[PDB]
């Protein structure tokens, strides 16, 4: 018959037994994670191997159908997802070499000694709490010399093989292959292009440049009090003084830079301990929140199958917070819940993840995902933004019934949140732009470090303490770069999060500042959110964004609206100090 | 009807209260296991994989449908795969038609001599059932009852409620359909042991 009918029959066959093998593999993985032992590893590996073999065979079988004949725009999407030949185009020797390179990178990064003083055992704590210039500089330079110097030629060979493999798949570069996620075709008025993503990020960064400039000026002004003879009024911040090994986040800098240190922050750990919460009432409150929003209940097997506390001494288990979608109507949460506010907020986050997972369960197997890579973490996170408000905690009995808040606490909270939200965007933008240029071939192999540090000086305003030759490979020290991970998701996530927050807050008829807003007891906002949640990957992400915010493309104006009083206070504070940095100045 | 241990108990075209005492020519019973999600498919006018290729219901149904959860019965750790279901079929199914054909279903124009491969699929698929499955994913035991009515004498009837007996007081009565009014009292003449009236 027609190709469309045959493709429909083939997809109908695949979805069944695809769900079965996926459920078997997920159950094996959960059994290993919840109960670590020698025996479970074999089962997990066998299940993974079986699933991978089945997936490769099904892709090989699906290669037969020409994509042009299908005119359904959903069967076409499923086929496009399934006919991902990808890395198998490489020769057997080339594939073996690439796998060996990746494995060597993972092994060398996992076990790195600068002595004895491993990355997580030591090093991290030194870079976060030394407060001593020499110790931090020594740790930074030692880690760089031990790791990045040895990851240079492996990274070069990785670049060349990955670029050739990406070109083998009818793509220009590997960066284009990464950018292929933000691409929707075939829909009039909703289409998007991979060459559109290279722009539309520079525009937002140019928009958000003044706020970052003011924040950097304020941080440098407050930091020159310490380290008296190592910081210049005009210039860039030394690289090792950002409170982190790579400077990805500025959270550790909060203790040094507080606007009003007299006023304590809001902390309800003692309130939780006084009422003796049993580590399950936290998830009960999360379920109460999501029910009051308007979203449905939790499954009956969720409360019994999932484990929400440390198993004990006899049974060992890794319990990094994780939400499990095993399929076949199975939802689970892996958490070592304790009586803390952070555990409360992360329980809200994972509960939102589970609620997002429940939304698109009716969709076919291939379309059970978010619209893009940024639509999921933002949905999970806006729940924590809503639950972190003082109004919600006052509504609960944990907070004091008679609590009076001053704008000093508002400034403290706004700065504390900004040091993590707006402190990481330039770093992500610079790192992704550098990787894109490296993959594109604009930067010759002899000018990697010079261009990297030039971008660090120009865009981020961070200068290296000691010069690095071309033998060093500083970007390879990061976990994501060496282990083949994309990085623009963290840039898109905050924009999507703030757009969703503004849309849900305006749908809830809220008045006043955006940072005091709460979406609880609002059924219409929950319905608007669930309208987008139930779509899954069936529809283009532009239409999903329009279904909530109302705009096709991402906008950063809500982000600036969130941080407006803080911007005004910084402008008032920085009216006397210098704003901006000079590239010429160097520590040496 | 008063057990209240069944998830679904619906009678189509007949009232459960009135049918509790009624006479029918014959009654048909059927039993099978479906997924809890597929429960809604078992209804007249419905369409689905179960409805089209596994079991068809005539629209003018004259019986009842009873459904309840069976998770504790046929759902085991590792999956209970002893129950099959037709996922691929050449056409639909007529009402009350049983199909047990196991020919390799062919999708494309090219025939396959009973060999699985491209454009060739097995018509029957197995069911996975575990206690950790979803509520709609859990196995369900469903029984459907159909009532037959013809010109032949009826055989099945509802349990007639028998009242008490009183005497020496002129009251209305009805014995085995014989109605009337009068005074009830004992006698002496004895019938033969096959006569009434
Ligand atoms: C974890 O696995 C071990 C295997 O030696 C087993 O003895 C133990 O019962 C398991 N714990 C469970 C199932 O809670
Ligand atoms: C695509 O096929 C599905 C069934 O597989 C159908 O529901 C849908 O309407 C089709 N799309 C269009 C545009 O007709
Ligand atoms: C998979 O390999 C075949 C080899 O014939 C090639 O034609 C096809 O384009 C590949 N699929 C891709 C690159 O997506
Ligand atoms: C479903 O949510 C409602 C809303 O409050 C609640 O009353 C009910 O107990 C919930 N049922 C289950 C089974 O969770
Ligand atoms: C939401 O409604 C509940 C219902 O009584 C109430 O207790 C709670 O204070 C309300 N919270 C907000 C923020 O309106
Ligand atoms: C905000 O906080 C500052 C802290 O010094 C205080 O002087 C001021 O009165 C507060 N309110 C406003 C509206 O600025
Ligand atoms: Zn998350």
């Amino acid at each position: 018959s027609t190709i469309e009918e045959q493709a429909k029959t083939f997809l109908d066959k695949f979805n069944h037994e695809a769900e079965d093998l996926f459920y078997q593999s997920s159950l094996a993985s959960w059994n290993y994670n919840t109960n670590i032992t020698e025996e479970n590893v074999q089962n997990m590996n066998n299940a993974g191997d079986k699933w991978s073999a089945f997936l490769k065979e099904q892709s090989t079988l699906a290669q037969m159908y020409p994509l042009q004949e299908i005119q359904n725009l959903t069967v076409k999407l499923q086929l496009q997802a399934l006919q991902q030949n990808g890395s198998s185009v490489l020769s057997e020797d080339k594939s073996k070499r690439l796998n060996t390179i990746l494995n060597t990178m993972s092994t060398i990064y996992s076990t790195g000694k600068v002595c004895c003083l491993l990355l997580e055992p030591g090093l991290n704590e030194i870079m976060a709490n030394s407060l001593d210039y020499n110790e931090r500089l020594w740790a930074w330079e030692s880690w760089r010399s031990e790791v990045g110097k040895q990851l240079r030629p492996l990274y070069e060979e990785y670049v060349v093989l990955k670029n050739e493999m990406a070109r083998a798949n009818h793509y220009e570069d590997y960066g284009d292959y990464w950018r292929g996620d933000y691409e929707v075709n075939g829909v009039d008025g909703y289409d998007y292009s991979r060459g559109q993503l290279i722009e539309d990020v520079e525009h937002t960064f140019e928009e958000i440049k003044p706020l970052y400039e003011h924040l950097h000026a304020y941080v440098r002004a407050k930091l020159m009090n310490a380290y008296p003879s190592y910081i210049s009024p005009i210039g860039c911040l030394p690289a090792h003084l950002l409170g982190d090994m790579w400077g990805r986040f500025w959270t550790n800098l909060y203790s040094l830079t507080v606007p009003f240190g007299q006023k304590p922050n809001i902390d309800v750990t003692d309130a939780m301990v006084d009422q003796a919460w049993d580590a399950q009432r936290i998830f009960k409150e999360a379920e109460k929140f999501f029910v009051s929003v308007g979203l449905p209940n939790m499954t009956q097997g969720f409360w019994e199958n999932s484990m929400l506390t440390d198993p004990g001494n006899v049974q060992k288990a890794v319990c990094h917070p994780t939400a499990w979608d095993l399929g076949k109507g199975d939802f689970r949460i892996l958490m070592c819940t304790k009586v803390t506010m952070d555990d409360f907020l992360t329980a809200h986050h994972e509960m939102g993840h589970i609620q997002y997972d429940m939304a698109y369960a009716a969709q076919p197997f291939l379309l059970r995902n978010g619209a893009n890579e940024g639509f999921h973490e933002a949905v999970g996170e806006i729940m924590s933004l809503s639950a972190a408000t003082p109004k919600h905690l006052k509504s609960i009995g944990l907070l004091s019934p008679d609590f009076q808040e001053d704008n000093e606490t508002e400034i403290n909270f706004l700065l504390k949140q900004a040091l993590t939200i707006v402190g990481t965007l330039p770093f992500t933008y610079m790192l992704e732009k550098w990787r894109w240029m490296v993959f594109k071939g604009e930067i010759p192999k002899d000018q990697w470090m010079k261009k990297w540090w030039e971008m660090k000086r120009e865009i981020v305003g961070v200068v290296e303490p000691v010069p690095h030759d071309e033998t060093y490979c500083d970007p390879a020290s990061l976990f994501h770069v060496s282990n083949d991970y994309s990085f623009i998701r963290y840039y898109t996530r905050t924009l999507y999060q703030f757009q969703f927050q503004e849309a849900l807050c305006q749908a809830a008829k809220h008045e006043g500042p955006l940072h005091k807003c709460d979406i609880s007891n609002s059924t219409e906002a929950g319905q608007k959110l669930f309208n987008m949640l139930r779509l899954g990957k069936s529809e283009p992400w532009t239409l999903a964004l329009e279904n909530v915010v109302g705009a096709k493309n991402m906008n950063v104006r809500p982000l600036l609206n969130y941080f407006e009083p803080l911007f005004t206070w910084l402008k008032d504070q920085n009216k006397n100090s210098f704003v901006g940095w000079s590239t010429d100045w160097s520590p040496y | 009807y008063n057990s209240a241990s069944f998830s679904t108990f619906k009678c189509y075209g007949v009232s459960p209260t009135k049918l509790n005492d009624l006479c029918f020519t014959n009654v048909y019973a059927d039993s099978f296991v479906i997924r809890g999600d597929e429960v809604r498919q078992i209804a007249p006018g419905q369409t689905g994989k179960i409805a089209d290729y596994n079991y068809k219901l005539p629209d003018d149904f004259t019986g009842c449908v009873i459904a309840w959860n069976s998770n504790n019965l046929d759902s085991k750790v590792g999956g209970n795969y002893n129950y099959l279901y037709r996922l691929f079929r050449k056409s639909n199914l007529k009402p009350f038609e049983r199909d047990i054909s196991t020919e390799i279903y062919q999708a494309g124009s090219t025939p396959c001599n009973g060999v699985e491969g491209f454009n060739c699929y097995f018509p029957l698929q197995s069911y996975g059932f575990q206690p950790t499955y979803g509520v709609g994913y859990q196995p369900y035991r469903v029984v459907v009852l159909s009532f037959e009515l013809l010109h032949a004498p009826a055989t099945v009837c509802g349990p007639k409620k028998s009242t008490n007996l009183v005497k020496n007081k002129c009251v209305n009565f009805n014995f085995n359909g014989l109605t009337g009014t009068g005074v009830l009292t004992e006698s002496n003449k004895k019938f033969l042991p096959f006569q009434q009236f």
